[PDB]
C-alpha cells in the first residue's frame, strides 16, 4: 500500500501528463493484485505504456 | 462501620462451597479424548454462549412432504474471493453525480420558471380576481384555491407565492362562479388579490 | 402494570441468547431493559421452553442447556480437552480466592499444577501447556471473573517466568449453575440430562422440540418414522403463528429436516453464511451436489452419501471450477487438508457427519437448502 | 462442622451474647440523623439553586414585550400533600425556604423530624413494595424534590388581569396566543440553559415542521420572538418559505429526490428581510468555475 | 521525596528513612499498617508497603 | 459588546451518506430553513445534524420520531436495499462554525462505515486550527480516480496534526462542550441535549395544551445523583440487615 | 378462535400471505390499494347484508394517509366503480381530481381554537378524460 | 361472519384494480394443541350440526 | 357518519374503535373548556333523494 502511495505520487509528480481516471484505476487495480494476479512487470509495463 | 457490623452478622450466618465439583469435571475432561466430545461436555456443564442459524430472504412453500433437493435451492451470488473482480477493504468513492444533481436543479427551476411566467401573465398590474379568470390553468386554479385557503384561514388576509412575492387579499362574498381547466370544473365564491413589495 | 411481548422483549431474548450472560457493569442499559420485561420473559421461557433464568443484582444469565450437546456449542476458543481441564482448575483456584483478593499469575500456575487431578502431570516449562493456560486466562478475563492490569500474559508466552498481578472479581462465585445433589452421584454426564428432564416431564416433547429448534440452526429427521418429526408436523402450523408473532425467524419444514431461518442479523448475531471462505466453498459444494442428484442419490432420509475418495474428487473438481476465485489460503492447500477442514466446518454447522470407520459422508438436506455461485461475468472470466 | 447439640447451643449462646453487644438502637438513630442532616443540607442547596433557576425562567419570560399585547411569567411553589400521614412537604419546604438568618434550633429539630418521618415512610414503602426493589430506589422516589413542587404559567394581556395557565386558561388565549403559550416555555428553557453555558456557546435551536396551520402573521410573530431572544436555528417545513419581515436574514434550502430517484438535489435560496432571491452559492460557484 | 526536596537531606537514604520510621514507631511516636489493596506494580503487591 | 467570542454556524456538508452523494448547505448567519415533501429526508437530515452532530450519540431513538427503534441511522447510511444494491458505505457528516465577530472557524464532523447487517464503525473529529473543509483542507482526494472520501487513517493523520480525532462518543462530546459550549459540567451539556431531544420530538407540533408543558418542565429539573442517595441508602440497608440478622 | 389472513398476488405471481416483507416490496400506490380497497369491500359486503335501497356508505378521516397522488386519483375512480356515497374529510386534499364524477365540498375554518367557525362552500364536477 | 367474509372475497377477486395488485382474504382456524381439541375449521364442521 | 345513520351518538360510534375518549355532549354543546355554553337546544338533519 505504501508503495502504491509512492506510485501515485510518482504519477502526481508529472502534471504535464494527463493520466485519465480510468488509467489511474487500472494502475490501482494492478497494484492491488500484486503477485496474486500479476507480477510488477505488468504494472510498470502499463506505466511505460 | 455499619458495613463491618453487617459483615459480623453475615460471618455468623454465611458460607457455601462448590470447589470439589470442579475436580470431577476436570477428570472427565482428562477422559475427553477429543476436543469435540469435550465441547459437548462443556455445553452440558454450561450451555452455548450463542446460537447457530442461517439467514434467508423470504418465506417458502410449506410442503412438509418435500425435501430441498426437489426444491429449487437458495442460489447465492458470491462476491469473488479474489480482487479479480473487486475485493475491498478501503472505502469506495461517492458516485459524484454532480451532473445529475445539476440537471435536477435545472429542470426543477425551469418548471418553476414556467410557473413564474404563468403567474406573471396573470399579474394584472399586481392584482388578480378569480371571477375574471373563469377559465384558468390547473396550476393557477390550485394556486388561487391555496390563496383562498391562506386568506380565509389566516384572518390577516396574507397569501404567499412560492417565489416570495407576498399577496394581501380583498374579499367579497355574494357570488357563484365557475372555473374550467384541463381537469374538472369547480363552482366557488369569488375573491380579489393584490401583490406586496417583498420582491 | 401489564407488559407485552414487543420489539424490546425480542431484543432482550436475543441478547440473552447470543451472549453467554450479561454483566450489569458494562451493559447497564440492556440489563435494565431486560429487567423490565423479565416478568414476561420468565413466564414465556417456562411456557415454551421450560428453561429457567436467574436474574440477580450484578448479572443475568440464561442457562442455554441443549437437548444433545454438539461440538460447536462449547467455548470455541478452546482447542483441546486439556484447555477445559485447566479452565476447571482455574475455577477451583477462584474457589480458593476471596472476593476482591489479589493473586499473582505465578501462584495460579503453581496451585493449578498441584491440584490438577489427572494421572499425567501438567508441566509449565512446555510451550503448548503455557498456551493452553493463557487461552484459559483470556476466557476467564472475558467474563470478568478475574480482572487484569499489570503487564501482559502474552510475554508469558515466550517467558514462563513472566509475571502479572490479577484480582479475583465477585462473579467467580456465581458463574456456574447449580447442581443440587451430591455432584459425585452424577457418575457420568449423561445423568445430567436425566435430571433436566426429570424437571421437564410436563409436556416434555414440546419443550424438547422448542430447545432443539431454537438452539440449532436446524433440526434433522432421525429417520422415516421419527416420532419427534411427526410431533413437529402436528404442531408445525401453531409453531409458525407463534414464531411470526414472537421472533425474527421464518419457519421452514421439509420431509427430512425442519429449521428456523432469520431475516435480519445484527452486529452481535451469528449466522450462516458469513465471511469465512469455507462457508463459500461449502455452498459451492452444495450447488455441485444439487447438480447431480442422481449420481449422488439423495437417500430416503434426505441425506446424500459420498465416500472420502469421492469427496476428494469433488474437492479437486471444485478447485478446478471455482478454485480460481478461492483465497490463496485454500488454493495453496492440498486436497486432504481442505477435506479435513471443510468436513470439520460442516460438522460445526451440522451440515454433514463423516462416519469415522466406514468413511461414509452423510450430507443432510439442510445442506441442500442453499447453493452458491460467483457472479456470471467473473465465472466466465475465471473458468467459462 | 458436625457437632453435638450441646456445643451448638453453647456456641449460639456465646455468639448471641457477643453479637448483641455490637449495636444499640440509640446509636442507630444518631448515625441516621447525622447523615440525614447532611443530606438535608444538600437537598436545601438543590432547592435554592432550583429556585434561582425558576426565578430566571420567569424573569426571561417577563423581560420582553410581544406584538400580541401580552407578557408571560411562570411560577414555582410547593403543593399540599394529600393528608398529614405524609407529613406535608409544604411545612418542611417552608422551613427550607426559611432564611438561615431566621433559622433556629427548634426549626432545625423540626426539619430533622420531617426527615425522620420520611425515613420511616421509606421503610414502610419497602414492606409494601414486596417486589424486592432496593431501599435506594424507594429513597430516590420519596426524596425526589422535583415531584414536590409544581409550575404555574401565567400571562397578563395589556390592561388585563394576570392569570394561571390551566387548560381552560389556555383556551382563553386566541389561537396564535395559544401557540405562543405552548412554544414559549421551550424557548425560555433553552435560552436560560444557554445562559448557563460558557462564553463560547452559539445559541442553537431546531424546529420540526412547527406551526403548520398558524396564520402567516403569527408564525411571523413567532420568528419575531426568536429574533428578540437572538437564536440561530435550523427549521424544516413542507410549505414554509421564511419570507417574513421579522427574519433579518435567512438561508432556505430545498431538498429534491423525487419519484424514488437516488440522488438528492439541493436548491439554495437566500433571504434578507424583504426578498428571497435564487442563490447560486458564491464560494461553491467560484469553486465550480476554477476546478476543472 | 520531601526530605530530599529540603536541601539539608538531598542525599537522604531511604533505608535510613525506614530505619528511622521503625525507630520512631518503636519510640511510641508513629503508627503504620501495611496496605491491603492498592498494588499497581507486582512489587507493591509483594512489599507490604506501610 | 460580546463576551469571549461566541460561535456561529455557517456551513453544513454531507459526503456519500444515504442518497446525499455530495451536498452542502450555507447558513445565512446561523439560520437555515430546509423544505421539501415529507419523506424526503428534510427530517432525517435535520436529525443527523442536530443534536446528533452536537454529541454523536447515534442510537435509533434519537433519529426516530415516534421515539421507537424502527429504523437505524445505519439504514440511512446504507440506503434502502431496494434502491441501492450495496451493503457497505462510508459516510461523512460535518458542520463548519465561524466565531461571531471574528474570522476563526472550527469544524466538526463524523465519519461512519456501515455494512448491511454486518456492523457499523464510527470516528469523530474536531478541527480548531482555523482550517476550513473545502478552502484550505479537503475530505476526499481525487487520487486513484474520482473524489474518494478519506479513509479513517488518512483523515486521522491529516486532522490529527492540526486538530483532534477521537474514537468514542463520550470524548467527542467532552471536546465539543469544552470548545463550543463551555458548560460548567459535561452532565449539564448532556441534560441540555436531553431537553433538546424533547424540544425536537414532534409531540410539540401535535399536542396543544399546557399539561404536556408541565411534565416537560418537571422533567427538565436536575435530579439527585446516585452518590448522595448512595451513602444514606447503603448505611440504612446495612443497619436494617444487621437488625434482621 | 380464528385469526384473519390476507393474501396478495402481484401480477403473474404465486399466491402468498400478506406479510410485512411483501408489503415493503409494494409501491406507494400498490400499498394504498391493498390496504383500503379491502376495507371498503368489507363495508360493501356488510351492505350486501343490508336492504335493497341502502346507499352503500363509507368514510375516511385524514383520508388516504400515506398514499401517492396517483392512486388517490385511482381511489376516487374505484369509489365511483363501486358506487359508494361518502362523506370524507382531509386537511390537505382538495377534491379537485378528474376521476370524480361529481363532489360537493365545504371548508371549515376555525384556526383560532376560539369558538367561532367560518364556512366556505364550493362544488366540483370533474371531467374524466374520455379517451 | 362467514357470509360477510365470503362476499368480501368474491368482491375482492372479481374486480380488477389500477395498481395491478390483487388481494384475497381468508379466516384461518387455529390448530389444536392436544388431541382433545379440534382444528377450529373441523370444530365448525361439527358445529354446523 | 355512522352516527346519523342510526342515531347512536355514544362515544363508541365516534372513536374509530369505540372508546370513550371524546363524547357526544361536547359535540352538541361545543367543547367543554373552550366555551361556557353548558346548555343549548339544537337540530340535525340530512336529506336523501
Amino acid at each position: 500500500q505504501r508503495l502504491e502511495h509512492q506510485v501515485f505520487t510518482w504519477i502526481e509528480q508529472h502534471p504535464k501528463l494527463i493520466f485519465s481516471n480510468e488509467r489511474r484505476q487500472e494502475i490501482a487495480r494492478s497494484i492491488e493484485g500484486l503477485y496474486e494476479e500479476n507480477r510488477y512487470e505488468q504494472v510498470r509495463e502499463k506505466l511505460l505504456a | 462501620m455499619t458495613r463491618y457490623v453487617q459483615r459480623i452478622g453475615e460471618r455468623q450466618q454465611h458460607f457455601r462451597s462448590r470447589k470439589k465439583d470442579y475436580l470431577q469435571l476436570s477428570k472427565w475432561f482428562v477422559e475427553c479424548r477429543d476436543s469435540e466430545e469435550a465441547h459437548k461436555l462443556s455445553a452440558v456443564v454450561f450451555g452455548s454462549m450463542t446460537i447457530q442459524h442461517l439467514q434467508l430472504e423470504e418465506a417458502t412453500t410449506e410442503n412438509l412432504h418435500v425435501d430441498t433437493w426437489d426444491e429449487a435451492p437458495t442460489e447465492l451470488t458470491i462476491k469473488p474471493r479474489t480482487v479479480r473482480y473487486r475485493e475491498k477493504t478501503k472505502p469506495g468513492s461517492f458516485n459524484s453525480n454532480e451532473q445529475k444533481k445539476k440537471e435536477q436543479r435545472e429542470l426543477y427551476l425551469k418548471e418553476r420558471e414556467q410557473e413564474k411566467k404563468l403567474i406573471e401573465k396573470y399579474m394584472t398590474q399586481g392584482k388578480i380576481t378569480l371571477s375574471a379568470l373563469s377559465t384558468v390553468e390547473p396550476f393557477i386554479r390550485k394556486v388561487l384555491l391555496s390563496w383562498i385557503g391562506k386568506s380565509m384561514a389566516a384572518k390577516n388576509r396574507m397569501v404567499k407565492t412560492d417565489y416570495g412575492l407576498h399577496v394581501k387579499v380583498m374579499l367579497d362574498y355574494e357570488k357563484t362562479i365557475t372555473l374550467q381547466a384541463e381537469d374538472g370544473n369547480l363552482l366557488m365564491p369569488d375573491a380579489t388579490f393584490l401583490f406586496e413589495e417583498t420582491r | 402494570q401489564t407488559q407485552l411481548f414487543d420489539e424490546k422483549a425480542i431484543q432482550g431474548m436475543d441478547i440473552l441468547f447470543h451472549h453467554y450472560w450479561i454483566l450489569r457493569a458494562e451493559q447497564p442499559e440492556w440489563y435494565q431493559l431486560i429487567r423490565e420485561r423479565e416478568k414476561v420473559l420468565r413466564r414465556y421461557l417456562d411456557e415454551k421452553f421450560g428453561l429457567r433464568l436467574i436474574v440477580h443484582q450484578h448479572f443475568i444469565k440464561l442457562e442455554k442447556i441443549p437437548v444433545e450437546p454438539e461440538g460447536w456449542m462449547g467455548i470455541q476458543d478452546f482447542q483441546e480437552p486439556m484447555d477445559y481441564a485447566i479452565f476447571c482448575c482455574a475455577l477451583a483456584f477462584l474457589e480458593g480466592k476471596a472476593v476482591d483478593e489479589q493473586f499473582l499469575l505465578s501462584e495460579l500456575c503453581q496451585e493449578i499444577q498441584a491440584d490438577y487431578p489427572g494421572d499425567f502431570p501438567l508441566d509449565w516449562t512446555l510451550y503448548t501447556h503455557r498456551k493452553s493456560l493463557i487461552r484459559a486466562v483470556k476466557v476467564l478475563m472475558e467474563f470478568q471473573l478475574i480482572r487484569t492490569i499489570d503487564g501482559d500474559i502474552g510475554r508469558f508466552d515466550q517467558n514462563e517466568e513472566q509475571e502479572v498481578l490479577y484480582e479475583a472479581s465477585t462473579y467467580s462465585r456465581y458463574f456456574m449453575r447449580t447442581y443440587p445433589d451430591d455432584f459425585s452421584s452424577y457418575q457420568h454426564w449423561s445423568e445430567l440430562l436425566k435430571e433436566d428432564w426429570k424437571l421437564n416431564q410436563e409436556d416434555e416433547r414440546r419443550k424438547r422440540v422448542y430447545r432443539k429448534l431454537f438452539f440449532s440452526p436446524g433440526l434433522h429427521r432421525l429417520d422415516q418414522q421419527d416420532p419427534d418429526f411427526l410431533y413437529i408436523r402436528n404442531y408445525r402450523n401453531r409453531l409458525a403463528e407463534d414464531i411470526e408473532k414472537h421472533s425474527e425467524y421464518k419457519l421452514h419444514v421439509y420431509k427430512n429436516t425442519a429449521f428456523l431461518s432469520i431475516a435480519e442479523p445484527r452486529q452481535y448475531q451469528q449466522v450462516f453464511p458469513n465471511s469465512k471462505a469455507s462457508t463459500d466453498i461449502i455452498l459451492q459444494l452444495s450447488k455441485y451436489i444439487h447438480g447431480e442428484p442422481e449420481r449422488f442419490k439423495a437417500n430416503e432420509n434426505g441425506e446424500i452419501l459420498m465416500t472420502e475418495g469421492e469427496f476428494e474428487q469433488v474437492v479437486d473438481d471444485l478447485r478446478q471450477q471455482f478454485g480460481t476465485g478461492w483465497a490463496k489460503y485454500f488454493r495453496d492447500m492440498s486436497t486432504k487438508g481442505i477435506r479435513t477442514e471443510l468436513l470439520r466446518a460442516m460438522k460445526d454447522w451440522m451440515m454433514a457427519e463423516v462416519d469415522s470407520e466406514t468413511s461414509l459422508i452423510r450430507i443432510k438436506s439442510l445442506t441442500g437448502v442453499m447453493t452458491g455461485e460467483y457472479p456470471s461475468d467473473f465465472q466466465t472470466g475465471g473458468t467459462e | 462442622q458436625r457437632v453435638s447439640p450441646y456445643f451448638v447451643f453453647t456456641s449460639l449462646e456465646k455468639e448471641l451474647e457477643d453479637q448483641k453487644g455490637w449495636l444499640d438502637e440509640q446509636d442507630r438513630q444518631l448515625y441516621e440523623d447525622i447523615i440525614v442532616n447532611t443530606v438535608g443540607v444538600i437537598l436545601r442547596n438543590r432547592i435554592k439553586r432550583a429556585e434561582k433557576w425558576v426565578s430566571e425562567m420567569d424573569k426571561i419570560m417577563e423581560s420582553r414585550d410581544n406584538s400580541s399585547g401580552l407578557t408571560f411569567s411562570i411560577a414555582w411553589k410547593p403543593l399540599t400533600a394529600e393528608s398529614e400521614q405524609e407529613l406535608d412537604t409544604k411545612d418542611l419546604v417552608k422551613l427550607l425556604q426559611r432564611n438561615s438568618k431566621f433559622l433556629n434550633e427548634d426549626d432545625l429539630n423540626r426539619i430533622t423530624k420531617h426527615f425522620q418521618s420520611r425515613i420511616g415512610k421509606a421503610k414502610e414503602l419497602i414492606q409494601l413494595r414486596n417486589e424486592g426493589s432496593t431501599l435506594h430506589q424507594v429513597l430516590k422516589e420519596v426524596l425526589d424534590y422535583r415531584k414536590w413542587f409544581t409550575f404555574v404559567l401565567s400571562f397578563k394581556r395589556v390592561n388585563e388581569p394576570k392569570r394561571e395557565l390551566t387548560n381552560n386558561a389556555f383556551f382563553k388565549f386566541s389561537g396564535g396566543e395559544k401557540a405562543m403559550a405552548m412554544y414559549i416555555p421551550l424557548f425560555t428553557a433553552a435560552y436560560s440553559r444557554y445562559k448557563e453555558a460558557g462564553e463560547m456557546a452559539p445559541y442553537i435551536i431546531s424546529l420540526d415542521e412547527a406551526f403548520a396551520g398558524v396564520d402567516e402573521n403569527n408564525i411571523r410573530d413567532m420568528f419575531e420572538v426568536v429574533e428578540q431572544l437572538g437564536f440561530n436555528y435550523i427549521m424544516n417545513s413542507q410549505a414554509l418559505w421564511g419570507d417574513y419581515d421579522t427574519i433579518s436574514s435567512l438561508s432556505i434550502c430545498e431538498l429534491v429526490r423525487p419519484k424514488n430517484a437516488d440522488f438528492v438535489t439541493v436548491i439554495r435560496y437566500q433571504w434578507d428581510g424583504k426578498q428571497r432571491t435564487f442563490v447560486v452559492d458564491d464560494e461553491h460557484v467560484e469553486e465550480l468555475v476554477t476546478h476543472d | 521525596e520531601h526530605m530530599r526536596s529540603i536541601p539539608a537531606f538531598a542525599d537522604f537514604q531511604e533505608d535510613q528513612l525506614h530505619q528511622q520510621l521503625a525507630q520512631l514507631v518503636k519510640w511510641n511516636n508513629l503508627i503504620a499498617r501495611q496496605d491491603m489493596t492498592n498494588a499497581k506494580t507486582i512489587e507493591e503487591y509483594k512489599k507490604k508497603r506501610f | 459588546m460580546m463576551t469571549e467570542a461566541k460561535w456561529v454556524m455557517n456551513r453544513a456538508g454531507l459526503l456519500n451518506f444515504w442518497y446525499y452523494d455530495d451536498e452542502i448547505f450555507p447558513f445565512s448567519d446561523g439560520k437555515l430553513l430546509l423544505r421539501g415533501t415529507n419523506g424526503s429526508g428534510k427530517s432525517v437530515t435535520m436529525q443527523s445534524f442536530l443534536p446528533v452532530l452536537l454529541d454523536g450519540k447515534k442510537s435509533p431513538d434519537r433519529l426516530d420520531p415516534f421515539g421507537s427503534k424502527a429504523r437505524r441511522m445505519e439504514d440511512y447510511l446504507l440506503g434502502e436495499k431496494e434502491v441501492v444494491d450495496r451493503d457497505e458505505r462510508t459516510g461523512y457528516l460535518f458542520i463548519e462554525y465561524k466565531k461571531a465577530g471574528v474570522e476563526r472557524y472550527i469544524t466538526t464532523g463524523i465519519g461512519m462505515q456501515a455494512k448491511r447487517h454486518k456492523g457499523i464503525k464510527s470516528w469523530y473529529f474536531v478541527i480548531t486550527d482555523n482550517r476550513r473543509i473545502g478552502y484550505d483542507f479537503e475530505l476526499a482526494h481525487s487520487q486513484l480516480g474520482d473524489r474518494v472520501p478519506f479513509s479513517a487513517k488518512e483523515l486521522e493523520n491529516r486532522i490529527g496534526e492540526g486538530g483532534y480525532v477521537v474514537h468514542t462518543q463520550r470524548e467527542y462530546m467532552e471536546l465539543v462542550n469544552k470548545y463550543i459550549f463551555g458548560f460548567q459540567s459535561n452532565e449539564a451539556y448532556e441534560d441540555l441535549i436531553k431537553l433538546l431531544i424533547q424540544l425536537r420530538s414532534p409531540k410539540l407540533s401535535k399536542d396543544f395544551k399546557p399539561t404536556v408543558i408541565y411534565e416537560i418542565l418537571e422533567s427538565a429539573l436536575p435530579p439527585l445523583t446516585d452518590d448522595e442517595l448512595r451513602h444514606l441508602s447503603d448505611t440504612i440497608e446495612s443497619m436494617d440487615q444487621t437488625q434482621q440478622q
